[PDB]
Formats: structure tokens, C-alpha cells, sequence
């Protein structure tokens, strides 16, 4: 079957190198063109360049000349991005396109998984866990609503759960925001019965790869 | 040359809908350089309308094409909740490729539901340390806009607050989170403080 | 004062078919013909009238380009006094051509490994063609004496053959873009003068 997998999710500082790849398999990696397209956050697509694996002839947007290069390895039937000093601006999330059996040379039909480059002046932090208390001064109303703060963590890809991973029901996570100084911070907060304070323990778990911080902390 | 497109457009289910693409260019071989791509949330874009009088395999007919001089239109016959994506069209004649701003499609239909707010204090380990923050929790709206309004025993206050507008799940309503950061004296200076939603009024 | 259209005709993503030769004027503006050398090294440049390097510091009259894809080999049938099926029956050029012919070769564009059947070349046809003609009928060719009622048979089939360019094609069967760019050279009122 044909498929288009990319690396993974690369995370950079600027003035730094960086190589993405797309590797393509399943059809004839000399005949057809293989490309590469930006999308920014919240921003639609852009196309950067196409290159043909057979002989290597690259076709560059007059946008992306000497920004980017784009090669192939015709013998492992992969193709790459290389950057150099890298730019803030350059965050994005990157894709790979190839042109199907039908229409012309530059239709890109089929498309990949999409790489995600994220590039910002700040350094790994782990987290500081804090515990959002149901309201003593009104635990009614909406429910003993309890939730933790995750705070000051620069590395978005966090996961939080609650008991070993139980109470799955009444949990919800809010995506975290960017502050000024580049850190991120979300909460997650469980619904549970006014008279059910402290059921078993509503602890929570927080685990931050990054960094490899395992956090938890009841409340 | 660049292409425009409505920056959105809107459709009840059932109905159809159209969307405009100004700014195709052509060359010697013809003028139909004309595609469209569909894009969901967190996934790459799928080929839908290639030579707007073709499609590809295994996309439904209800998607169809047509050009009248160097504007483009992707005629949509019947709308579902499945077909809310944005829509990029593309010329590629002189051997370039240029994707429009693209236009987000929104099926109505969808009931409107009030936010709800949870506003919790700072904890009693960050006021033992020296920092503290208010968090300002909204869910359960669909209309995806809202502003977050902070007020100190009634006086606006502005200082150090950030928030976002992103979507839950696929429940297909949105939610939202605010954060103002103070210093633990500035916290104890004033009464407790509240937050305002302003979705179509307070809250 | 204006340019020309030259990015047109060779910065094109797709030309015709032969039997439907594109041809595109030119008028009012000023033709820088270096764009064309930066070009890929083309498998034939060859001016029949004048030199490719003299065509800056002349002025032409009316000048029309031409464009289409063959299979390579055909090459030497787009020539003043040539024969074969391109030359008899798609595209002609008559003896006192004066103009050049520019073909490169299009198998990264024009050629697919599943082939590709959007040119054709109208292998039959009743009479030869003249210079400068144009048969875009797709109607039956009868070749027997039963007049043929719009359906092939054994006597009669369709005049359109399609091309099956694949990159695993060698060299004489490949997609060849040629443009043929014509003008007249007499001291006529001039619209391309060239840069000065």
C-alpha cells in the first residue's frame, strides 16, 4: 500500500540546523515529485518547492529560493528539508505531497501525516504542579469541582490524569496558553459531588517526557 | 498572481453551498488549472476537485466544480456535519502552485449553549510560595468567540492576563481558559476577585 | 515599455495536443529572447532565417509561437519539406518558413508510469495537410467505401491515436516540447522591436 510517513515533531531553538524527512513507499520513488508545503497557525497553505528523485531537478517558490533546500535519496526512497538558522517565523507545521497517477506533474494527490516544527527562544522547565481546591466557601453550586494547575512548562506535549488513570468521567483538560515568556500552563479539572470530597484520594498525575518529571499531588 | 477567497461561509444542512476563488491565471496549453482541497482539524488536506469538470475517486458526487472567466466555484449539493473543513483553492499553470487564504465552512444547526465558569482561587502551596494566579475556566459554548473581561472589587484591571478560544472535543462545542497573574500582597490588597465571560452578555 | 509574454508558452505546466496546435500572438512589446537561453540545454535551436543570437537587435512584424509535444523522434518531421504523420496530417511548415524551433525534452512533466493519454496526433488523415492548418475533427475516418455512420468498424476507425509517454520509455519515444516561433522579417510596421 502507498503511504507518506515524516519524522517526528521536531522542537528547535533559532540559529540552529534542522533536517525533516518524508519517506514515501509502496510506487516508484524515481518518477514522481515530491514535495514540501507550510502552514502556519491559524494561516492557510504554502507551497515552498517539488523535486524529482530520478534526477535531481528542484522547482523552488520565488518565496522560499534560498531559504530552504530540498533533496532526495533516491536509494532509501526519502525526502528531506534542511534548514539553516533557523527563524522564529519558521514555526509551522510542514507537509509532504506527491503527485498521483492522475492529473498533471503538480497536483500533489496524495499527502502525509504533517510534520510540526516548533522554534522558540526558550529553554526546557519542568513543571510546577499547584492544586486547584474545590471552593471551601461554596463547594455546591457547580459541584466539588477539583482540578490542578500545571504551570511554567515550555514543551507543550503534556499529559494529565487523574488516579493511575481512573475517573475518567467528569474529567476534562483545557489546552494550555502561551504566555509572554514563552511557557506554556493548562489545568484540568473533575466534577464530582459536594458530599463526595475526597472520595478515594482525587490525586493527581502529571508526567512532562521532556523533562521526565513525574508529579502528584493530591488535594 | 495571488487567489482570494471569503475569509468564511456558512450552510444549514440539507441545502447547498458555494465557494468563490478570484485570481486564476492560465497559460498556453489552457485555463483550468483549478483544484480544491478539504482540511479537518489536525489532519493534512484531501484532493476533493482536480480540472473542476473532474474529481477523484472515492469522493462523493455531492462535491462539483465550475469556472466563468478567472472566477472558480466549488458548488457543495448536500451539507453534513462531517463536511465543516477549509477549503484552499489552487492554480497551478505557470508550473506554480498558489493556495488561496482558504474559507472555513460552518453547518448551522448546532443549538446555542451558555458557558460555564469556574473561577478558582490561588492554591495554598503557590500563596505559601511567593507567586499566585487566578484561573478562569469557560466550557460549554458553541458560538466559538468570547472575550474575558477581569475586574478588581469593580475597577477593570488589565495587568498580566492571557486566554484562548479552543475546542473540546467532539462534542462540537468549545471551551476557553484565562489566567491573571499577581503578586500574593496584590492578591490580599482587595476582595475576591471575578471574572467576566461577555459571551452574548455577562456571566 | 511592456515585455513579452515568453513565460507563457515555456513557464507552462501543460501544452496541447498536435492536432490542436495552441498558437499564441505576440504584439507590443519588447522580446528579450536571453529568457530563452537560461532554458534547459534544448535538444534543437534552430533558426531557419536568421541567427538565434541576432533576434535582440531586430524588430519583427508579426510574430506567432506555436506549441505542442511529440514523441521525440518526430522531431525531424518539424522542418520546412518534411513528411510523416506529424508533418502530412498536424502541423506543416511550409518551405519559406523563417522563424526558429526550440524543442526540449518534457519526460519529468509530460509522462507518467501509468501513462499519460491527453496527446494526440491524428495518425490518419484524408489529405496532407497545409502550412499553418488546424484539423481538431475527432469525427470517423472512413476508409472503406461503406459510408461510415459515426460507429468504428472494420473499415473505419477514430483518426485520434493518444500517446502512452511512461518515464521507462528510451530516448525517441519520450515527450519532446517544441515551440515554433514564426515572424516575418520584411520592414513592415514593427509591434517587437527587442530591447533597442
Amino acid at each position: 500500500q502507498m503511504q507518506l510517513v515524516q519524522s517526528g515533531a521536531e522542537v528547535k531553538k533559532p540559529g540552529e540546523s534542522l533536517k525533516i524527512s518524508c519517506k514515501g513507499s509502496g510506487y516508484t520513488f524515481s518518477y514522481y515529485w515530491i514535495g514540501w508545503v507550510r502552514q502556519m497557525p491559524g494561516k492557510g497553505l504554502e507551497w515552498m518547492g517539488i523535486i524529482y528523485p530520478g534526477d535531481s531537478d528542484t522547482r523552488y517558490s520565488p518565496s522560499f529560493q534560498g531559504q530552504v533546500t530540498i533533496s532526495a535519496d533516491k536509494s532509501i526512497s526519502t525526502a528531506y528539508l534542511h534548514w539553516s538558522s533557523l527563524k522564529a517565523s519558521d514555526t509551522a507545521m510542514y507537509y509532504c505531497a506527491r503527485q498521483g497517477d492522475l492529473g498533471d506533474w503538480i497536483l500533489l494527490g496524495y499527502w502525509g501525516q504533517g510534520t510540526l516544527v516548533t522554534v522558540s527562544s526558550a529553554s526546557t522547565k519542568g513543571p510546577s504542579v499547584f492544586p486547584l481546591a474545590p471552593s471551601s466557601k461554596s463547594t455546591s453550586g457547580g459541584t466539588a469541582a477539583l482540578g490542578c494547575l500545571v504551570k511554567d512548562y515550555f514543551p507543550e506535549p503534556v499529559t494529565v490524569s487523574w488516579n493511575s488513570g481512573a475517573l475518567t468521567s467528569g474529567v476534562h483538560t483545557f489546552p494550555a496558553v502561551l504566555q509572554s515568556s514563552g511557557l506554556y500552563s493548562l489545568s484540568s479539572v473533575v466534577t464530582v459531588p459536594s458530599s463526595s470530597l475526597g472520595t478515594q484520594t482525587y490525586i493527581c498525575n502529571v508526567n512532562h517526557k521532556p523533562s521526565n518529571t513525574k508529579v502528584d499531588k493530591k488535594v | 498572481s495571488a487567489l482570494t477567497q471569503p475569509p468564511s461561509a456558512s450552510g444549514s444542512p440539507g441545502q447547498s453551498v458555494t465557494i468563490s476563488c478570484t485570481g486564476a491565471s492560465s497559460d498556453v496549453g489552457g485555463y483550468n488549472y483549478v483544484s480544491w482541497y478539504q482540511q479537518h482539524p489536525g489532519k493534512a488536506p484531501k484532493l476533493m476537485i482536480y480540472e473542476v469538470n473532474k474529481r477523484p475517486s472515492g469522493v462523493p458526487d455531492r462535491f462539483s466544480g465550475s469556472k466563468s472567466g478567472n472566477t472558480a466555484s466549488l458548488t457543495i449539493s448536500g451539507l453534513q456535519a462531517d463536511d465543516e473543513a477549509d477549503y484552499y483553492c489552487c492554480s497551478y499553470a505557470l508550473s506554480r502552485v498558489v493556495f488561496g487564504g482558504g474559507t472555513m465552512l460552518t453547518v448551522l444547526g448546532q443549538p446555542k449553549a451558555a458557558p460555564s465558569v469556574t473561577l478558582f482561587p490561588p492554591s495554598s502551596e503557590e500563596l505559601q510560595a511567593n507567586k499566585a494566579t487566578l484561573v478562569c475556566l469557560i466550557s460549554d459554548f458553541y458560538p466559538g468567540a468570547v472575550t474575558v473581561a477581569w475586574k478588581a472589587d469593580s475597577s477593570p484591571v488589565k495587568a498580566g492576563v492571557e486566554t484562548t478560544t479552543p475546542s473540546k472535543q467532539s462534542n462540537n462545542k468549545y471551551a476557553a481558559s484565562s489566567y491573571l497573574s499577581l503578586t500574593p500582597e496584590q492578591w490580599k490588597s482587595h476582595r475576591s476577585y471575578s471574572c467576566q465571560v461577555t459571551h452574548e452578555g455577562s456571566t | 515599455t511592456n515585455l513579452c509574454p515568453f513565460h507563457e508558452v515555456f513557464n507552462a505546466t501543460t501544452f496541447a495536443s498536435v492536432y490542436a496546435w495552441n498558437r499564441k500572438r505576440i504584439s507590443n512589446c519588447v522580446a528579450d529572447y536571453s529568457v530563452i537561453y537560461n532554458f534547459a540545454p534544448f535538444f534543437a535551436f534552430k533558426c531557419y532565417g536568421v541567427s538565434p543570437t541576432k533576434l535582440n537587435d531586430l524588430c519583427f512584424t508579426n510574430v506567432y509561437a506555436d506549441s505542442f509535444v511529440i514523441r521525440g523522434n518526430e522531431v525531424s518531421q518539424i522542418a520546412p519539406g518534411q513528411t510523416g504523420n506529424i508533418a502530412d496530417y498536424n502541423y506543416k511548415l511550409p518551405d519559406d518558413f523563417t522563424g526558429c524551433v526550440i524543442a526540449w525534452n518534457s519526460n519529468k512533466l509530460d509522462s507518467k508510469p501509468s501513462g499519460n493519454y491527453n496527446y494526440l496526433y491524428r495518425l490518419l488523415r484524408k489529405s496532407k495537410l497545409k502550412p499553418f492548418e488546424r484539423d481538431i475533427s475527432t469525427e470517423i475516418y472512413q476508409a472503406g467505401n461503406k459510408p461510415c455512420n459515426g460507429v468504428a468498424g472494420p473499415n473505419c476507425y477514430s483518426p485520434l491515436q493518444s500517446y502512452g509517454f511512461r518515464p521507462t520509455y528510451g530516448v525517441g519515444h519520450q515527450p519532446y516540447r517544441v515551440v515554433v516561433l514564426s515572424f516575418e522579417l520584411l520592414h513592415a510596421p514593427a509591434t517587437v522591436c527587442g530591447p533597442k
